[PDB]
DNA sequence: TAATAGATTAGAGCCGTTTA
RNA sequence: AAACGGCUCUAAUCUAUUAG
């Protein structure tokens, strides 16, 4: 029989200098280390693709619960946990209506055109890709 | 009277106690922190007055340096012991310390006896540690609370200090044959034949061929290597280059492991097709598993190797690869094959990986456990070890037990 | 199949942080197999599902989700097959307590077409732009260049690294290495090996257990039965014990994910992400050496 | 050549700045001495 | 003479909106003339400034 | 150049969502 | 491509040797 060693299970500090594990029960606990004061959400995609985008996004802000939440932890919603605006209603949005290298083209001159000529500011540009 | 009363410094220990009443709140205790209930307008010296002398069921320090000498704090707290006082309730004051710069000599008199609950350095184990001595103390939604206060207590969850013993999937290699014999097969062994072929384990090396077999075995499908002088042969005692102390510019000890290692996997395949077992094929080697109904009731040694799934069969089995790193030992790797009606195999790969997955979704531990040891069981002939052909009268032996494990630290199984 | 990468790529001159998310996703019950439950049944693992988007999300704004708890430069470095193409990753820790958790890019390009290996100018060149980053971010040369990837070092690539680097620094190569088939199991319990386990083989190679059962989510890391990784200090003079846990401490930077742990460090697999978005596409000229852009 | 070297040591600040660096910057306010 | 036009023009390219301040704008009062007032009198324009 | 192994390595896909 | 895993398939390289 040969001894098995342990090496301890690191802990991650959050906001107010608290280390806990998980990073879920760190985060909906303490909160994250920075605070950014929104998230300026940017959309490339379809109608359709905006309107699912909008609507997860209003589900993300209440409480959302796993099947088993001891397993996995729940998740309290955006404020409660980053504490910061991420708002459905303040999204910037830019409608689309060798293959594959067009395809990208389409999205990401939406983009660029976007950031270059656009005075909307976006923080992270969320490409909701059609299926 | 059911209020549990926080008082802190009010101008630089803020955020503890935001964190703690939010927290408190959200397990279902009403709180009076005073940054987030004081009404603005209000005489606060009164309205705590009120709250401290009329409602108030605990009260709560915050013992940081900041406090324990500013007048707010020390006025609410004097307060409150006049409320101690007057009830007769035990612990009516719960100090709580977050700064770890200040020693327990010199937190003030006026709460120095009774025990601080630990924040210095885990604000939710002390939060946990709070809560269990409001529970304690019977201090006064019904399934978004819970979730909370479980994630409270869970959140420092760790390995308990408790013997573990496990069942590896390595299996060790007993003993070897005592020589590793090179053949001068020069002639007598046709260049174009395959030698993978040949009944008995033999690879060709440096016009040699190298095998754990004696030279005179190879007869019924290599006519021409009879009356081959015994003298060509070098033989290597196989401890000599397992311990790694042999090494000679004929052949390399890394070479000559590796051949080995060839020798042992080649044995392996031969070997299972006489244990009555059917065979299948990965990307890299070969799956040895067993029909259905070739076992009494599926079952060998209460587990059961084959079984149903969706208008499927499902078989175990195992692949052996041999390796000499640790020690001489030899891996298994455990899968699932899927037959049509338990006879005849899926000929579609993708349906196969599919039927894996969705057999696998449910196993854990235990199970994988059972088949694994009942497969090799199975497979072997004496009670502690199975044969492997490798000389008519040199075998190789791979132990039944695998390498067991064992640990200091360990955990409670849930239920 | 090249969507994803190639579009990050594209992007990449002209820095700007985005994150691609899949209809089937973010409404998973609408599209349906067609015969019955969604093609993607997320039903059990939604919130988990609004964990990550949300830490992805908070992740490219700018935001920093948590820390860990210095000298050190973990130096994750992975190859591509394209002609291979080094691609590395950087973590370690500033003056403010805090993580700089960047990548080290500028890919240093190996001609044969197996040798996942770095020819001395390249290996030279990688080294000495990690140094420079950890020089000009913490002030001072690091005080070990903890070097890990996915192969074992040759000698001629570790003697560029040893005669680049300068004096009063001790760099430390190893190796990890997933799928190897060491299944240990537990015969007592139902339940799998529990994280945090390391098997010592020699001194200098052992198996880690950096994903399986974990105490605090009663559950496990890993389906079925974990898979350990093997770690091998195959070059430079390192403990097995710190090095385990320096490995298990980068088991959790995983901020494309909110997860507990991945069972591989968390900087080989950036590395690999940013390597295969800047394989995707054309050359780029300096590149932005943030995750923000990757992940 | 003044102005040009000048107007570099800013430039590339704050290139690597919104190139290498996590935080996200919306303006940056180049304050320059005199 | 031209440090604004060159810093916004080497910086299009990456698009990254800038804005310039010099340090006799943000705190006027500390640069003297050597004999008495600021260089840049902004005390009557203070809020405008700010504004 | 082909082949036969073993050791490393690397890609892609594919399924399940971690036993209460 | 929210993600992490387990598995499947495939390819290449480095060795050692043998036939080209
Ligand atoms: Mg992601």
């Amino acid at each position: 029989m040969k001894e098995l060693i342990y090496i301890e299970e690191p802990s991650i500090l959050f906001a107010h200098g608290q280390k806990c594990t998980d990073p879920r029960d760190g985060l909906a606990l303490f909160g994250p280390l920075n605070q950014i004061y929104g998230i300026k959400s940017g959309v490339v995609g379809t109608q359709k693709g905006l309107q699912i985008f909008k609507s997860y996004l209003d589900k993300i802000q209440k409480p959302i619960y796993n099947h088993n939440n001891i397993t996995r932890p729940m998740f309290p919603g955006f404020e409660a946990v980053f504490g910061c605006k991420w708002e459905s209603q303040n999204i910037v949005f830019k409608e689309i209506t060798k293959r594959t290298y067009d395809l990208v083209t389409l999205f990401n001159d939406k983009i660029i055109t976007a950031n270059k000529n656009d005075e909307e500011r976006v923080d992270v540009w969320f490409v909701i890709v059609p299926e | 009277r059911n209020k549990i009363f926080i008082s802190h410094a009010t101008p630089e220990d803020d955020d503890f106690t935001r964190w703690l009443s939010l927290k408190l709140i959200g397990l279902g205790y009403e709180v009076w922190c005073d940054i987030l209930f004081l009404d603005k307008g209000v005489d606060f010296w009164s309205t705590i007055e009120k709250e401290i002398r009329e409602n108030t069921c605990k009260f709560l320090i915050v013992s940081s340096t900041a406090g324990n000498k500013r007048e707010g704090v020390l006025k609410e707290l004097a307060v409150a012991t006049k409320v101690k006082k007057h009830l007769q309730d035990d612990m009516f004051i719960i100090p709580l310390a977050i700064d770890e710069n200040l020693s327990y000599d010199d937190i003030n008199i006026e709460i120095v006896r009774l025990n601080a609950i630990d924040f210095k350095k885990s604000w939710a184990k002390g939060l946990q540690d709070l809560l269990d001595a409001f529970e304690k103390q019977n201090v006064p939604d019904h399934s978004k609370s819970n979730l909370l206060y479980q994630q409270i207590f869970l959140h420092d969850k760790q390995a308990i200090e408790k013997e573990e013993t496990y069942d590896s999937n390595w299996f060790p290699i007993i003993s070897f044959p005592n020589e590793l014999r090179f053949h001068r097969y020069d002639w007598r062994l046709p260049k174009q034949f395959d030698v993978r072929t040949l009944a008995f384990p033999a690879i060709r090396y440096k016009e040699y061929l190298c095998t754990f077999a004696w030279e005179y075995d190879f007869i019924h499908q290599l006519p021409k290597t009879e009356t081959y002088n015994g003298q060509e042969s070098i033989r290597i005692s196989t401890s000599d280059i397992l311990s790694g102390r042999y090494d000679t510019d004929f052949i390399r000890n890394y070479e000559c492991q590796r051949l080995i290692v060839q020798l042992i996997n080649k044995a392996f395949e031969l070997r299972m097709k006489d244990k009555n077992v059917r065979e299948y094929q990965m990307s890299k080697t070969f799956a040895y598993w067993i029909e259905k109904g070739k076992l009494e009731k599926d079952k060998f040694e209460k587990i059961k190797l084959v079984g149903k799934q969706k208008n499927k069969y499902w078989h175990f089995g195992i692949s052996a690869a041999g390796k000499l790193y640790p020690s001489p030992v030899l891996m298994v790797s455990s899968h699932i094959i899927f037959t049509m009606d338990g006879i005849n195999l899926i000929k579609s790969k993708s349906i196969q990986h599919s039927s894996r997955r969705k057999q696998g979704k449910n196993w854990w531990n235990d199970k994988w456990r059972e088949k694994l040891l009942a497969f090799i069981r199975f497979l072997s002939d004496d009670q502690n070890a199975i044969y492997l052909n490798v000389g008519s009268e040199e075998k190789i032996l791979i132990s039944n037990k695998p390498l067991k494990f064992f640990g200091k630290m360990s955990y409670v199984t849930p239920s | 199949a090249q969507f994803h990468d190639q579009l990050k790529a594209r992007l990449l001159e002209h820095t700007i942080p985005t994150q691609i998310l899949r209809e089937s996703t973010l409404a998973w019950r609408d599209f349906k197999n067609t015969f019955g439950a969604p093609i993607r049944d997320f039903s059990k693992i939604e919130g988990h599902l609004a964990w990550t988007i949300s830490t992805a999300a908070y992740y490219k704004a700018g935001g920093k989700p948590w820390k860990l708890g210095p000298g050190v430069c973990y130096l994750g470095l992975v190859y591509k097959k394209i002609q291979n193409a080094c691609c590395a990753a950087q973590m370690f820790l500033d003056n403010g307590d805090g993580t700089v958790f960047k990548g080290e890019v500028g890919p240093w390009y190996n001609p044969e077409k197996g040798e996942y290996h770095l020819k001395p100018k390249e290996a030279k060149a990688l080294l000495t732009q990690a140094l420079e980053s950890y020089k000009e971010q913490n002030k001072s040369y690091p005080k070990e260049v903890f070097i890990h990837a996915r192969t074992r070092f040759n000698d001629e690539e570790w003697n560029a690294f040893n005669e680049v680097t300068p004096k009063n620094t001790n760099l430390v190569g190893v190796t990890i290495t997933k799928s190897k088939p060491l299944k240990l199991y537990k015969t007592e319990g139902a339940f799998p090996i529990m994280r945090g386990n390391a098997y010592i083989v020699d001194e200098k190679k052992a198996f880690l257990w950096t994903l399986g059962f974990v105490p605090k989510l009663q559950s496990t890391l890993s389906m079925e039965v974990p898979n350990p990784i093997f770690i091998e200090i195959n070059k430079g003079e390192a403990e097995i014990q710190q090095v385990l846990k320096d490995i298990l401490a980068l088991t959790k930077l995983n901020y494309n994910a909110c997860i507990y742990a991945d069972g591989e460090p968390v900087t080989l697999r950036f590395a690999n992400k940013i390597g295969e978005i800047l394989t995707a596409s054309t050359e780029i000229k300096t590149p932005p050496l943030a995750f923000k852009y990757y992940i």
